[PDB]
């Protein structure tokens, strides 16, 4: 389930530093109890100097 | 596109409309409901300038009065309009001014109540007594001849207005006269290039 | 210029225009954008009791429905056009 | 909900001194009180307007009363150019005898203050002549003050409380305000000019006891109703008319002369009567636009809904905007403040250049105070306009009911908007400052001919289009055969062309390079202040640094030191920042107005034309030169009537500088200090016995920004007013 | 003339200013021996002052009542040297700087650690881009026409 | 008392609980993330509002949010 | 603190110490003993110290001291 590893996904979570940008899929948690299972890496840190975040399947779009 | 060989025409202009030579570089007619209003508005403009350009040239060839001199009898208090020399027995300013408003506003508002789009621009009936629109093939031929003569008239009216702007007081026929004096010196060159 | 003649001719034409030539158009447009609404509902329907349309005044036995408000409206335009013509003629302006 | 802030149990339960402060500061934010409804919100505002009217009437009543009781109005009206108008008596037991003597001025028997408000010229121009005239005016306004409180109280009673639906009947309020509040009031004001003010200017005395038996015009209303309106313009006052006498007095009541009454240097009363009559007719016609109870008129909602360009470049156009506006009181107040701010500046610009009041043009200090007072009022009002735009975006904006409309589309491209304001401000700052600094260096190096001195040719060309001949441009009304010149030759152009080419009035002053530079300074200030304010409003809902900002409201201290630091991130803080920039801007505009006029009044505009192109000129030849009488209002050798302004001048410097403390030192420093004072107090005998009922705490973060801003603004205004008044009145321009 | 000014070559206050300026320097000149280094230096300033005033007069500069040149930036063809012409030169150079600057960020944007060439200039790369600026109007117009200049 | 809230984007890394200087927060069992725990705020009357917890939180958009609210002598951090 | 210390120093020295001595010993101090009656009000420091002694720097343009003029404005 979810996008494949190394997929190039556009971020659709509005409150996200990377909103409307794109990152790379690190892994997708296959446990169906995981609300935000898509791990994404980005090339620029956000204001907290963090470079990776978890997203929902509906918050991510392959491009 | 016929209006500019080698130039692709807009996709909504296929050449079927009368006078559709593919000219719309600003894409004004991309909104279809505006295109239809603009078709109606163009004909209305065409038919007025086709009446005006004779009205501007014929009296100048005849008795005194270029189209600007024909209007200087009003404004200044007095009023003595002359048609064909004879001062018309009603040519005072407020008389025709009311008659013009009442008559033109009535027939213009009547025009605006037509719901059908083809009758908004081609009404027919009383305005086609000689039955020129009966033949469908001939009907469309006169449609193109109308818009082409009308666009030429609008073009002439612009010349008349722009020539008046450059040679104030003069008339368009006097402009042609002044041109034929020596065409190689009395041209728009004087206007574009002062001195 | 006779003031009574100018005023009563202006009002006559304005009243004539509003009854025979412009009546359908004015009525059509009032129906098009009807009563003012707040949140999808007329002021009266929202509780503005003082916003009730006076149907009593709007009633008329005139064939097309020309009523007392139409007389006030088109009659006002006539008096305004009349006094524009009178005052404008009273001066000796030269352009 | 049991102590002081009855409207906020959240604050009533604060055990610290913070409770008292915030109780005061939030009392008028009705929306944030415990258990407000929409109805109560409208009703409190409505009654609050009646209280504001009551204060306005009460204030005017006192001004009238104090001039009648302690002023020299009756001597002023007999010699308006040789009597300093008295504001009120002063009674201060701290005065020494030399202060009692110095302040005894005018024809008064004791120390008085001289009025720089212009009310003498105003009241005289409109007909007031006697102290009694003033007394009954004050009593009438006292009655209006009382009535306004009666209605305010009344409409807070359940029988008379208006419903929300009534407050939202927009079409009806507009019709009534346009035709009635504006139109009939203007028509009535023209009636006063015709019946009282104009006879007053012609040496007649028309009052309630006799106004029914005297004709305003010998031909009565005959000409009005027959349409022979020209008769009312027939026999205008002579250009040699002496105001308040019959010398050269005519009989016209409605004229269109342009220009100035030559002796008073102010607009013709018969022009102002014609103006109020004409705009009244326009307001009265315009107030019939909107549909009410009669089956005619427009729906504003339908009009908005129709205005959507086919072609989609404004998305859904104006759809939804009626209820967005009609349901948000911050939207309404934003538009109100924005519009009132524009026209408050209009008042300042037009009153100095086209004065309406006889003998105010030569009361230089009054003209200086009036212009400065309205440009600062206008500035504050403009900042409020954006502050309530921000508050609108947080409290009231519904994204879904505005989806894709012109308002939502502003939020969609906020980065485009903000970054271009940023660009325009950067361009104007680099170049305006760069140009002044270049000129300064050229002056420094003894080479003033190497200045960059750009001619304000566009504005000079506009002055020439208006008929000013100073520049040889010969355009439009400066031409000889423009149709514009020909059309108005017979009417207002003779009196206008005369006034605009008289170079000793203030109508369209001559301008050179100095006027160019400071106008770009002014454009810098307008652009930067709106940058702060637009950025504040458009990010109020959220930014990338704080994407949920709307959940925190308009004012909050910050969002803590994480994510890199977030001090001053709220929309309230953007307002707070913008006030400094507005005070800067109005400073520049008022400095400019004053220095241009003081060198005009003194008879050497060249002092301004030359010293204003570099900044040392402003510091030395404006501030330093014009401070010498003010700072000597008291010195080791005595004092004089400039003593007050010398003291207020320093007072203003002191309040301003105290503001810096609240702005630069922040809370935590002071909270720890206060703790050692809590300890010390609980360990000091005798003082041990006394205990506070409110725990002492350092001020809040936001509180200190406000307190600092208020100190800064207060000292800003008091410093400049003291300087403005002393420098102008110490010499009379 | 334009804006009620008069040519600095006809202006009496302009001429007065040159005269007062030379007199100022001559008051200092008379302190020093004529061969001395200060005398030569003050004389050098004096000649430069004289060159400057004649130069402004011969270039057509208008002067105000103050005797100082005032620039006409309206577009009037007798004064293009006062704004249009040095302005075209500014925009040409400014665009050169910016176009070269963007070329470098684009050249390094796909590098491994891009911020490394932002704090330590890759000078060889920069010497290769520095002359892209010569034609920025054509290059920038070309990237526009084919979607390369702005992102969507 | 200030309001503290946790959102379900929380990855249960515990960093906010360790940052808190008055023990407002604790971890509780949860099935929503891999760490199978989520934060919780059962003692906000001791919350002073320093926001050390938000500084600690790794989620793009804070999983712990502090809304400063009604002040008490505990939230104001007074020892007197 | 240091600003008013150096201001204290400048005004005292110009007022009560520095100056020119006569042939007979008539000392003329730079500001002529004005420190005693002037430096006891803030208006005295505004008027008799800052406003008066700022004369030199704000009229330094056009002379070798003009770089102080520019630095005065620059530091502001
Ligand atoms: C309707 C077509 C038409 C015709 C037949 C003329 C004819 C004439 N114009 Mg005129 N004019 C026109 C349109 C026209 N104009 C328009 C549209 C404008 C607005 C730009 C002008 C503006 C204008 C000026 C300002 C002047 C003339 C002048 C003249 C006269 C000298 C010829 C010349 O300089 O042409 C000028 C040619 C052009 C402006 C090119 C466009 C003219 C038309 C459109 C060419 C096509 C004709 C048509 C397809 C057949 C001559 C009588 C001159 C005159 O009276 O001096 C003696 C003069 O000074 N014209
Ligand atoms: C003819 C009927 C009428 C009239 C006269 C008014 C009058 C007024 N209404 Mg209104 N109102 C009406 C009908 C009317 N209303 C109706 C029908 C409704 C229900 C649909 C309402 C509902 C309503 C609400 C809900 C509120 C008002 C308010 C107000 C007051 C606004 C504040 C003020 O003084 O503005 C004064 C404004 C002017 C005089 C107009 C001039 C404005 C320009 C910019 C100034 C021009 C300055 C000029 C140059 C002055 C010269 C300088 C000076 C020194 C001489 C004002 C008294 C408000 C109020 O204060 O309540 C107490 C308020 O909250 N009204
Ligand atoms: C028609 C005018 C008008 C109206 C009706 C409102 C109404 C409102 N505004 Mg608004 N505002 C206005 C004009 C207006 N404003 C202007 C002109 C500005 C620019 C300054 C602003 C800037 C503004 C901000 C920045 C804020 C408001 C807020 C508010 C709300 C509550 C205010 C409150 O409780 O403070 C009550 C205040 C007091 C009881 C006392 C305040 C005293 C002030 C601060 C200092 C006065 C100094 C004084 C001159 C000292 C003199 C010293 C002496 C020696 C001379 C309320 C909805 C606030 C709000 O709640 O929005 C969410 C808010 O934060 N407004
Ligand atoms: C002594 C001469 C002098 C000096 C020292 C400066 C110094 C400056 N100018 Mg100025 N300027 C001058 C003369 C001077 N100017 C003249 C004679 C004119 C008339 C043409 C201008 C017109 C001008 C404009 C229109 C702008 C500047 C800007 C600037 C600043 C950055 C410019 C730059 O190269 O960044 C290096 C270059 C870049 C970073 C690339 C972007 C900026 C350039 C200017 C874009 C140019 C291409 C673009 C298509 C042209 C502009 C289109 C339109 C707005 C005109 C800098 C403070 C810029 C500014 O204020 O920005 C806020 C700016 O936009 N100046
Ligand atoms: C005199 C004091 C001063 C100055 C110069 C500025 C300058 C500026 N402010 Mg600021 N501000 C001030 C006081 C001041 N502010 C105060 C008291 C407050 C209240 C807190 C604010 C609040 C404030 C806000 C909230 C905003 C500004 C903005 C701006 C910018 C306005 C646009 C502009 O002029 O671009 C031109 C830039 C300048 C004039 C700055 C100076 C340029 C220097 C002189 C060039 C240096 C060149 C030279 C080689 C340097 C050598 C130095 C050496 C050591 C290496 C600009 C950077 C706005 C902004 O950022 O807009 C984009 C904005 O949003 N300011
Ligand atoms: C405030 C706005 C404004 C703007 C944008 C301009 C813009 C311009 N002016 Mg200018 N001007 C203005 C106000 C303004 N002016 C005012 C108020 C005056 C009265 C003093 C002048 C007087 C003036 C003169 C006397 C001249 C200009 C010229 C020019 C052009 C500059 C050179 C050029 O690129 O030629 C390129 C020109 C074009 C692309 C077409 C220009 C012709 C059309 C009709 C415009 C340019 C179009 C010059 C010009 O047009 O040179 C040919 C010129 O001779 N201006
Ligand atoms: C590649 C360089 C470059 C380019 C092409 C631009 C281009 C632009 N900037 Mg930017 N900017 C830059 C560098 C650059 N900037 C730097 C270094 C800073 C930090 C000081 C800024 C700060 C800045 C602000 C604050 C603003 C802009 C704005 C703008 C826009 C309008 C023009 C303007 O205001 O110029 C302004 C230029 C400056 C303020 C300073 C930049 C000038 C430096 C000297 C040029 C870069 C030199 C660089 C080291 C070259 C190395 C290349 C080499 C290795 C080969 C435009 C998109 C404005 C905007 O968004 O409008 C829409 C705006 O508000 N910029
Ligand atoms: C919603 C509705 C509310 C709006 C309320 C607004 C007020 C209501 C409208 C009042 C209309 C009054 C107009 C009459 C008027 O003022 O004229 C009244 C004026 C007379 O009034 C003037 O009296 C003054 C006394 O000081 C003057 O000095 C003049 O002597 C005299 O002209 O009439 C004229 O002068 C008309 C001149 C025309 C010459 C022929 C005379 C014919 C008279 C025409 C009168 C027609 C009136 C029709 C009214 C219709 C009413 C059903
Ligand atoms: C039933 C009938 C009938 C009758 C009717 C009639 C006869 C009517 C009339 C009517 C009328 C006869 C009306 C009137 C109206 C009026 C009005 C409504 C007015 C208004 C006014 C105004 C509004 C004014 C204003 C003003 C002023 C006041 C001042 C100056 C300015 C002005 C002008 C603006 C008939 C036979 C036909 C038919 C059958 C049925
Ligand atoms: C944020 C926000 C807001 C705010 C806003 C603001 C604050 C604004 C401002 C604005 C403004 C402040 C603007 C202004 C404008 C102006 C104008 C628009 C003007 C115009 C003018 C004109 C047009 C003129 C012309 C002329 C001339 C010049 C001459 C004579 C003639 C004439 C008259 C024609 C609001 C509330 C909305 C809400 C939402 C949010
Ligand atoms: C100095 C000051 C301290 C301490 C000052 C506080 C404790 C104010 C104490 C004021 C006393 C009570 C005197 C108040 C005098 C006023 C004139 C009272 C006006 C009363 C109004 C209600 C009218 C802190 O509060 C600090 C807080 C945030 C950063 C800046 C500030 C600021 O620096
Ligand atoms: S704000 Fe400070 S105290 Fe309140 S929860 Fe977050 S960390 Fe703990
Ligand atoms: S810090 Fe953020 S993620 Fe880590 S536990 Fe607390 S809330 Fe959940």
């Amino acid at each position: 389930i979810g996008p494949k590893r190394g997929a190039k996904v556009k971020i659709l979570r509005q409150e996200s530093y990377w909103y409307k940008g794109t990152g790379s899929v690190v892994a997708v948690d296959q446990d169906p109890n995981t609300r935000y299972p898509v791990v994404v890496r980005f090339n620029k840190v956000n204001y907290a100097n963090v470079s990776t975040n978890n997203y929902a399947l509906d918050e991510v779009e392959e491009v | 596109a016929d209006w500019m060989p080698g130039q692709p025409r807009p996709s909504y202009l296929d050449g079927s409309a009368p006078g559709d030579f593919g000219f719309d570089p600003l894409r004004l007619g991309e909104v279809p409901e505006n295109l239809e209003r603009f078709k109606e508005s163009e004909l209305i403009h065409c038919r007025w300038a086709m009446l005006a350009v004779p009205g501007i040239l014929v009296p100048e060839a005849l008795g005194l009065g270029n189209w600007v001199k024909a209007q200087e009898w009003a404004a200044l208090p007095g009023g003595q309009a002359t048609y064909l020399g004879n001062p018309v027995p009603w040519g005072t300013l407020p008389t025709i001014l009311v008659i013009e408003f009442l008559s033109i506003a009535f027939v213009e508002h009547q025009r605006s109540m037509e719901k059908d789009p083809e009758k908004k621009k081609y009404p027919g009936g009383a305005f086609d007594p000689l039955g020129y629109s009966k033949d469908p093939k001939k009907f469309h031929e006169y449609k193109i001849k109308e818009v082409k003569n009308g666009r030429l008239a609008l073009l002439a009216f612009v010349g008349i207005c722009v020539q008046q702007s450059a040679y104030p007081g003069t008339g368009p026929l006097e402009n042609l006269a002044t041109h034929l004096a020596d065409p190689w010196h009395n041209t728009i060159g004087n206007v574009l290039i002062p001195a | 210029l006779n003031p009574s003649l100018v005023i009563s001719l202006s009002t006559g034409l304005s009243l004539f225009l509003g009854r025979f030539v412009f009546f359908n158009f004015q009525r059509e447009n009032v129906a098009k954008q009807g009563l003012p609404e707040q949140n999808g509902v007329t002021h009266f329907e929202a509780g503005d009791t003082r916003a009730k349309e006076y149907v009593s005044l709007l009633k008329s036995n005139d064939p097309v429905g020309f009523n007392i408000v139409d007389v006030l409206a088109w009659g006002s335009i006539g008096h305004i056009v009349a006094y524009y013509i009178l005052a404008t003629s009273s001066n000796g302006y030269d352009p | 909900a049991l102590r002081f802030p009855r409207f906020s149990q959240g604050l009533a339960q604060d055990p610290t001194t913070r409770r008292i402060w915030f109780g005061i500061a939030t009392a008028h934010d009705f929306e944030s009180h415990d258990d407000i409804t929409e109805g109560r919100l409208y009703q409190n505002i409505f009654a609050s307007h009646f209280g504001q009217l009551a204060i306005i009437f009460l204030w005017t009543s006192g001004n009238l009363f104090h001039v009648a009781w302690q002023g020299n109005f009756e001597a002023w009206v007999q010699d308006p150019l040789h009597v300093r108008p008295i504001a009120h008596a002063i009674w201060d037991p701290h005065f020494g005898q030399p202060a009692v003597e110095a302040f005894t001025r005018g024809g008064a028997l004791g120390p008085v203050n001289i009025a720089y408000s212009g009310v003498y010229q105003w009241w005289y121009t409109i007909g007031l002549r006697t102290n009694e005239d003033l007394y009954t005016g004050a009593i009438f306004l006292l009655f209006l003050s009382f009535i306004s409180l009666l209605a305010g109280w009344l409409h807070l009673q359940p029988k008379w409380k208006p419903s929300v639906s009534w407050f939202k009947n927009a079409e009806s309020r507009l019709n009534h305000h346009l035709s009635g509040l504006f139109g009939v009031s203007s028509l009535a004001w023209a009636g006063h000019l015709v019946h009282v003010a104009i006879p007053g200017s012609r040496g007649e005395y028309v009052r309630w006891n006799n106004f029914l038996s005297v004709l305003p015009h010998p031909q009565g209303l005959g000409p009005l109703f027959t349409g022979q309106w020209n008769l009312y313009a027939q026999n205008p006052d002579s250009s040699n008319h002496l105001f308040s006498t019959s010398q050269g007095a005519g009989t016209a009541i409605l004229t269109l002369l342009g220009g100035f009454h030559p002796q008073t240097q102010s607009l013709w009363l018969t022009d102002m009567a014609h103006h109020h009559l004409a705009i009244a007719i326009l307001f009265l016609i315009g107030g019939h636009m909107y549909r009410t109870n009669f089956g005619i008129g427009h729906s504003i909602k339908y009009i908005l809904e129709a205005h959507i360009p086919p072609g989609g470049r404004l998305g859904r156009g104006h759809k939804g905007l009626y209820d967005t506006i009609n349901n948000s009181i911050h939207f309404q107040l934003g538009l109100a403040l924005a519009s009132l701010g524009v026209i408050t500046s209009l008042v300042a610009q037009h009153m100095y250049s086209l004065p309406a009041y006889a003998f105010i043009a030569q009361d230089f200090t009054t003209q200086a105070a009036l212009y400065t007072h309205h440009q600062y009022i206008a500035g504050f009002i403009m900042t409020g306009a954006f502050a309530h735009g921000a508050i609108f975006f947080i409290r009231d904006y519904n994204p879904e009911q505005n989806a894709d409309n012109v308002l939502a589309r502003m939020l969609e491209h906020k980065e485009a908007i903000i970054s271009h304001l940023s660009w325009a401000s950067l361009f104007l700052g680099f170049h305006t400052l760069g140009l002044y600094v270049h000129n300064d260096v050229m002056l420094a190096f003894g080479t003033p001919e190497k200045q960059i001195l750009i001619e304000p040719i566009f504005a000079q060309w506009i002055q020439s289009a208006h008929g000013k001949t100073s520049y040889g441009f010969d355009v439009l009304l400066s031409s000889t055969n423009s149709p514009a010149l020909n059309a108005g030759r017979s009417i207002w152009l003779p009196g206008w062309l005369n006034a605009i080419n008289e170079n000793s009035n203030s109508l369209f002053l001559t301008i050179g390079p100095g006027d160019f530079l400071v106008h770009h300074a002014i454009a810098l200030g307008l652009h930067t202040t709106t940058l702060i304010l637009v950025k504040g409003a458009l990010d109020a809902r959220g930014s990338k640094l704080m994407p949920d900002k709307k959940d925190f409201g308009y004012s909050f201290p910050c969002d803590g030191p994480g994510r890199g630091g977030t001090c001053d991130i709220s929309a309230w803080d953007a307002f707070y920042l913008a006030v400094f920039w507005m005070l800067n801007t109005i400073g520049w505009v008022t400095f400019y107005w004053h220095w241009k006029h003081i060198t005009l009044w003194q008879g050497n505009v060249s002092q301004f034309n030359e010293s204003s192109t570099y900044l040392m000129g402003w510091l030395r030849d404006y501030l330093w030169l014009n401070s010498s009488q003010l700072i000597n209002g008291y010195n080791p050798f005595g004092m004089n009537s400039l003593s007050v302004w010398a003291w207020m001048f320093l007072f203003g410097h002191l309040v301003w500088a105290t503001g810096f403390m609240f702005l630069i030192s922040w809370r935590g420093y002071w909270q720890e200090l206060i703790e050692t004072l809590a300890w010390a107090h609980e360990r000091t005998p005798l003082a041990n016995l006394i205990r506070w009922r409110d725990k002492p705490v350092a001020l809040s973060i936001v509180q200190a920004r406000l307190v600092g801003l208020v100190h800064f603004s207060v000292g800003y205004i008091f410093t400049y007013a003291a300087f403005l008044i002393a420098s102008t009145s110490g010499k009379f321009g | 003339d334009i804006a009620g000014l008069t040519p600095c070559k006809d202006s009496k206050q302009f001429a007065k200013r040159e005269k007062q300026s030379i007199k100022k320097l001559e008051s200092s000149l008379k302190l020093y021996a004529p061969d001395s280094a200060p005398a030569l230096a003050i004389n050098a300033t004096i000649e430069k002052t004289k060159r400057r005033f004649d130069n402004y007069g011969k270039q057509g500069l208008l002067c105000g009542a103050d005797g100082l040149p005032h620039l006409i930036v309206s577009g009037d063809q007798r004064h293009w040297g006062e704004f249009i012409t040095p302005g075209i030169l500014f925009l040409y150079i400014a665009g050169w700087i910016g176009w070269v600057g963007r070329s470098y960020l684009i050249a390094i944007r796909d590098d491994k650690k891009p911020t490394q060439k932002e704090i330590i200039i890759d000078v060889p790369l920069a010497t290769r881009l520095v002359f892209r600026g010569f034609s920025w109007p054509i290059a920038a117009y070309r990237e526009l026409l084919n979607g390369e200049l702005v992102a969507k | 008392s200030h309001s503290v809230k946790i959102y379900d984007t929380c990855i249960g890394c515990t960093q906010c609980v360790r940052a808190c200087p008055t023990d407002v927060l604790e971890m509780i069992p949860w099935g929503g993330c891999k760490a199978k725990q989520i934060a919780s705020a059962p003692r906000t009357e001791d919350c002073v509002g320093c926001k050390r917890c938000e500084s600690a939180c790794p989620t793009d958009f804070l999983s712990v949010r502090v809304y400063l609210w009604h002040e008490t002598t505990r939230s104001m951090g007074l020892a007197y | 603190a240091i600003s008013v210390v150096i201001f204290h120093f400048s005004w005292k020295m110009q007022s009560d110490v520095w100056g020119s001595i006569n042939d007979q010993g008539v000392v003329t101090h730079i500001t002529g003993g004005n420190f005693a009656q002037s430096s006891i009000t803030i208006n005295g420091w505004l008027r008799d110290f800052l406003w008066a002694q700022a004369s030199q720097v704000i009229q330094s343009y056009g002379s070798s001291l003009s770089a102080y003029g520019l630095f005065f404005l620059g530091a502001h």
